[PDB]
């Protein structure tokens, strides 16, 4: 849009499964490395994780003390579960859905993380709850840890632009997240 | 006195550290009727399977943690070949015959100094799904040597990760958080056991019956008993000691029933 | 005493073994197997069929099956999942709306003193309405039997074929409940608490067994399919385990610290 | 013709725990027969006299086993009321038979195990107090309660019977109540002489601890258990 | 004989109340011998 | 006076199958005797053994027997798999007494009838396989299943006994579940050596299939019957 | 074995007669005639009487004809129509509205094991009622008897007289049920489930018996004629042969293929 | 004795019952005899 963002938020909807579980000190990196680099007040983050509850670990916050409260506590969290990245979405979504009734035109952005891709039973519903959330306003980003498809994230993410290795994420999401920074307010 | 040689067929076996035959549930294990669930003659025990099958299991280091486990599942290490645990003239039968009605008698060996400390938990524990992936297929032997000892994590002494059915795009997909083939690591003393203590044996005796929910379970699909190798107290020795002693076991079917000849078994 | 516990036998000692002391009296046998779960307890609330149901088809369900799920109780102790036996137990922990809500059960009774790995016994069911005068109908069908899902026309009523058939219907007074003790009808011997083989069938799971129940019990209304009710009625299955038997000791599940 | 009867206040009732049949519907089945699996569970305290690890906080990663440090201190090296609710018994068989129980009646029987090296040589003694009003700490406070010195040497397992002592015939298995210090008292390991080792032999050994049920350890009174273990 | 009071009369048979096994042709006793 | 009663739960219930009489209307009624009648059914095993036909799909007209080319082919002649609930055993006494069940348990009895010329000379194997993954197709994967070899000569008929091996002691009699290669395996009837006819004999005989009960086919549990057979 | 199956009498055989095997054990006794018929199974719904009726007229009955169908159930296994044996079975495909449509019946679980050509036995009759709150009543007249139809007026209300008669009116409480077991009261000695003779009746037709039956029952609601609803009241009818004795063995129906 | 498991006692007399049949003065047998 060519009017600028009101507010502007980051989602880091991340895995904890059974097959994130030797590279969870991977993932952490990619994580720390995000919020310690936007510092900016107009960015609020928060920190979703999911094995088999998609469970809302930070809320959509901006305090920097609250932050690396949350970033202390994602160092500390045992990976194991299953794999289901709609209750990953589905946190988002209850999110997105009440912060579109402030009044203010936001700019929700989602970074999925997965190594263990989902099963069909599973696919279906990430790939609609991923449909949801474009539907609520969403730019969703799918950054892959170790060997992954790209189809498999090709349809949760926007489209296969949208999808990064995670050694290239943060060179990816370097500029990627700060190119909507200059277009907000 | 604790020098027992079990000879068995065309193969013994020797220790000079028994602790005793820990003989399950009854006096005599090996005393066991026929299938009444078959309407013919059931392929009895024969001098070339009355043997001992000797094979290893990954070593024992100090980056163990506690309650590390291991499963060796019966007769499911015969017929994956689990350990270098070529199943003989047995697994030659198993592929041949539908069913099997047996009662095990293994052993585990692990010869400890008496500088280094440790204990192992060697159990017979019927009926569990430890070898299978939390996604259904079984482990094979790369996915044996890619950890070498499965973590007692949460996943484990809840049951989260037993294998489940695919409930399809129609059901909505419940948060699993429970399942009965769980692992409650504190109370595997239950089961036919014997301790594998640092300081005591080199070798744990266990000898079960069959057990099963019908009088002779499928040969393909069984996995009645299940050997457990966990780590209760961790490994510790001073640098110059023997590092990484080596684990084997050895299984040994009494009193075996084979039921329903046919060809061997094409997937 | 001085001991071996590598041995794997420990003797059960008492206080006169080490100290001077005496033998407490024998309290009571409350801890008898065929006295312990020999008293009922609630299974799975389902809902009342209104007309002929569609049974639940097997797994992987597609979307856009019209059938009709949380009628059928499959009477188990194991965990089970849209009237079908399962082996992982899910509850819904913020249920959105999207997709159909599987109705799982439990005995949350039976498990946490199941220390053991097979169990057989009889089964007192008793099925307790939750509606103000509920007059309604609990049809059953053995485990290994499967549903008779259509109706026929009596009189230009959709009477469906669940009124009759050869296993029993009890029918209920208005206000009252139904009560019948079933017999072991499974083919496996025992039912298995634990299972660890694999059960050759549709796709092959470990740890499933496929005949470890009792048959499946479901409620239905005594009226033809033109008498349908609007809103959903639902009715609670009370079970009782009559003559218990249990082989192979077990694990009890693990209790956390948190 | 009729007989004239009176039914009772308690008529249509339906309680659970009913000591009573009921109606058959489907008989005369035979089932199939079970002569063939050995070891049945005649009683559930067939499993409450097999001895089951504890679980103590290292100094949900706990630990069955009790490190035992080369420093010198006057207090127990581990210590623990004797109380079926308390977290070093959650997962025992005998403290989960027994919380899913009202009442119990007996000698809780505590095995220990030295899983240190073969070469060591030292002893422990083993206090447990009745309820006092301060748990005991010194090793002189802890001499004068029921306690038994055992000596490290070629049998490695030592099992401390706990008496019964108390003044109701059945405790309660369960004090979640309005709390203090615990009845029944306090189990606790001292370490009475150190643990002289060889050099080239590892510090700190570890003693694993079990908790059985002794020859006499008696239930009572069946309750609705906590279905926590599910969630 | 478990839950059971009634130690005077039983209406239905053995056969319809119980489910007994058809043929194939106190003192605890331990779960494990050491031998 | 009044014994004082206590009814159940169950008052004023109709179950439909309560093993146990009613109140009677209309007696004293003497009806007329059947002494006279002959052959009592007093089981209905009485006519599960008794051979009836099956029905193959010729290579809703259906054919009792199966042709026999004289084209050499080593697949089997005929295959059907032992499922009382298979198309080639609606019909019978055996599949339609039993499709009326729910178990069953026993040998099924396989009657053949040679049907051709009294000169013909040949022989058949007769291979009931137990369930493998796949269904045995040639004369050297079905010599190693369960067979006999008929030889055709004066006597003109075959009762191949088909084995009850299942690890359930009563069988499913109805497999309409979620299906695979299916229990309890298949019969499959294979020319072994071709039938050798003398001139002017007509070719491709036929083997006319019965299908009974054995000794010990015996049944359990009934279910209400599929009512598709009258619309 | 070798055989010949053109003699007629096949021995029947076992595993150990070709092969090396054994006998199976005899599991149970549940194909005996006297156990496999004794058990309940609707008949037929019909409709409840409110007035004195007029029975059925017999074949072929003309229009005008001011009678009174769908009321009466003639008790039997056998194909009915218009509450007189029949010896087809019609079901209206698409019953379009010229004409009566003839309520018939048959005994659908009793010809799929009908194996049999001839078969007694005594009839327990539960007549449960398709309506909430029901008092009715149940009526009866045996095999070879006739409905009493005209009304007796007592007190300047119609009361008709089927209240009254020298067979079973049984009285149902309101909510409740009539149940009552019936004997064998045809002048047949059996009960043709196959006949294949004439009956020489108003004008004679192959292959229909004339007095296979044990009777007709009728529901009617306990109140004079001045008191009749509107509305339509249906009853279900339940049947149970009672120690059944069967002979001559025969066909069981022919199972399509489609 | 059919599907009755009314072993002990029989209130109405067998004629009430039943229907006896009025005088005119296990091995499962086959149903054809080959002679
Ligand atoms: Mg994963």
């Amino acid at each position: 849009s060519m009017a600028c963002y009101g507010g502007f938020d980051l989602y880091f909807i991340l895995d904890k499964s059974g097959s994130v579980l030797h590279h969870w000190n991977e993932i952490y990196y990619f994580v720390e490395q995000l919020a310690h680099k936007f510092i900016s007040p107009q960015l609020r983050m928060s920190f979703i994780v999911f094995s088999t509850r998609g469970t809302t670990l930070m809320k959509l916050t901006e305090d920097r003390e609250q932050i690396r409260q949350g970033l202390e506590e994602l160092q500390k969290v045992l990976p194991g579960g299953d794999t289901y990245m709609h209750e990953g979405f589905e946190r988002a979504s209850e999110q997105i859905y009440y912060e579109n009734r402030q009044g203010y035109r936001t700019a929700s952005v989602i970074i999925a993380l997965t190594d263990g891709e989902l099963h069909e039973d599973l696919f279906f519903y990430s790939e609609r709850e991923a449909n949801r959330s474009r539907d609520l306003g969403a730019i969703v980003y799918a950054v892959g840890v170790k060997d992954f498809n790209e189809t498999q994230l090709a349809r949760i993410a926007d489209s296969k632009d949208h999808v990064f290795p995670v050694n290239d994420g943060f060179q990816a999401l370097q500029g990627i997240i700060h190119s909507i920074l200059k277009k907000s307010c | 006195d604790r020098v027992t040689t079990q000879t068995a067929g065309n193969t013994a076996i020797n220790t000079q550290s028994s602790l005793g035959v820990l003989c399950a549930y009854v006096e005599d294990p090996t005393k066991s009727d026929p299938p009444s669930s078959s309407t013919d003659q059931p392929t009895t025990t024969f001098t070339a399977i009355d043997r001992w099958y000797t094979g290893r299991l990954n070593s024992w280091t100090k980056a163990v943690k506690t309650f590390s486990f291991q499963a060796v599942p019966l007769p499911g290490a015969f017929l994956s070949r689990q350990g270098g645990l070529n199943g003989g003239a047995f697994t030659a039968t198993l592929h041949r015959h539908f069913l099997m009605k047996c009662g095990w008698q293994v052993q585990v060996q692990c010869n400890l100094t008496q500088f280094h400390q440790g204990a192992l938990l060697v159990a017979m524990v019927p009926e569990t799904t430890l070898d299978v992936k939390p996604d259904g297929k079984a482990k094979s032997l790369q996915e044996l040597n890619e950890e070498q000892w499965v973590e007692m994590s949460d996943d484990y002494r809840t049951g989260k990760n037993m294998p489940f059915q695919s409930l399809g795009t129609y059901y909505r997909p419940p948060n699993w958080t429970w399942g009965p083939n769980f692992i409650n690591p504190y109370q595997v003393t239950v089961f036919p056991h014997q301790i594998l203590n640092a300081r005591t044996s080199t070798s744990v005796d266990i000898n079960v019956p069959y057990i099963g929910e019908t009088p002779t379970q499928s040969s393909e699909t069984q996995n009645s008993w299940t050997l457990l190798v966990m780590v209760l107290v961790p490994l510790d020795y001073k640098e110059g000691a023997t590092t990484d002693p080596e684990i084997t076991f050895s299984v040994r079917p009494t009193s075996p029933y084979f039921n329903g000849l046919r060809n061997r078994y094409t997937t | 005493s001085t001991d071996n516990a590598e041995t794997g036998v420990i003797e059960a000692g008492n206080t006169d073994t080490d100290f001077s002391g005496e033998l407490a009296a024998p309290g009571s046998n409350h801890t008898n197997v065929k006295f312990l779960f020999d008293r009922s307890r609630l299974l799975n609330v389902i809902k009342v069929l209104e007309k002929d149901a569609v049974f639940p088809r097997p797994f992987p369900t597609a979307t856009g099956t019209q059938q009709d799920d949380g009628y059928f109780c499959l009477l188990t102790p194991r965990p089970t999942v849209a009237s079908r036996p399962a082996t992982r137990f899910g509850l819904y922990v913020s249920p959105s709306d999207s997709g159909v809500l599987a109705n799982t059960s439990l005995d949350f009774n039976f498990y946490s003193l199941a220390c053991f790995t097979y169990f057989r016994s009889d089964l007192e069911v008793t099925v307790v309405s939750l509606e103000p005068d509920l007059e309604f109908a609990v049809g059953w069908f053995p485990s290994g039997s499967e549903y008779q899902a259509s109706s026929f026309v009596y009189d230009q009523l959709h009477v469906p074929y669940h009124f009759t058939g050869r296993t029993p219907r009890a029918f209920a007074s208005k206000g009252g409940k139904v009560s019948f003790v079933l017999p072991w009808n499974s083919v496996s011997s025992v039912l298995p608490v634990r299972w660890g083989g694999a059960s050759k069938l549709s796709s092959a799971t470990r740890g499933l067994p496929a005949h470890a129940d009792w048959g499946t019990i479901y409620a239905f209304i005594p009226r033809p399919n033109e008498k349908k009710s609007t809103a959903v009625k639902h009715v609670a299955v009370y079970i009782r385990y009559k003559n218990a038997r249990a082989w192979c000791p077990s694990m009890l599940p693990f209790r956390s610290y948190k | 013709g009729p007989i004239p009867t009176a039914p009772r206040e308690n008529s249509l009732m339906f309680l659970s725990t009913t000591p009573d049949d009921t109606v058959p519907a489907y008989g005369n089945v035979r089932t199939p027969p079970v002569n063939y699996l050995p070891g049945e569970i005649t009683d559930l305290l067939q499993l409450a006299r097999i001895p089951t690890l504890m679980a103590f906080g290292r100094v949900d990663a706990y630990v069955p086993y009790v490190a035992v440090p080369t420093q010198f201190d006057d207090k127990p090296l581990i210590s623990f009321p004797i109380t079926l609710s308390d977290p070093v018994y959650q997962n025992t068989l005998v403290g989960a038979i027994s919380s899913n129980f009202a009442n119990y009646r007996g000698c809780i029987q505590i095995t220990l195990t030295f899983c240190g090296p073969m070469m060591a040589r030292g002893k422990f003694l083993l206090s447990y107090s009745p309820p006092n009003g301060t748990q005991p700490q010194t090793l002189s406070e802890a001499m004068q309660c029921t306690y038994s010195i055992w000596d490290i040497g070629l049998n490695s397992s030592w099992t401390f019977v706990i008496p019964y002592i108390s003044p109701s015939d059945y405790r309660e298995t369960r004090a979640i109540t309005n709390s203090v210090y615990s009845a029944d008292g306090w189990f606790s390991l001292h370490k009475l002489t150190k643990i002289t080792l060889p050099p080239d032999c590892p510090q700190s050994p570890c003693i694993l601890f079990f908790a059985s049920a002794g020859e006499d350890y008696t239930l009572r009174l069946p309750v609705d258990c906590n279905p926590s273990y599910v969630f | 004989r478990g839950n059971n009071g009634n130690m005077t009369f039983n209406y239905y048979a053995n056969t319809y109340q119980n489910s007994v096994d058809f043929s194939t042709s106190g003192i605890l006793n331990p779960l494990g011998y050491l031998k």
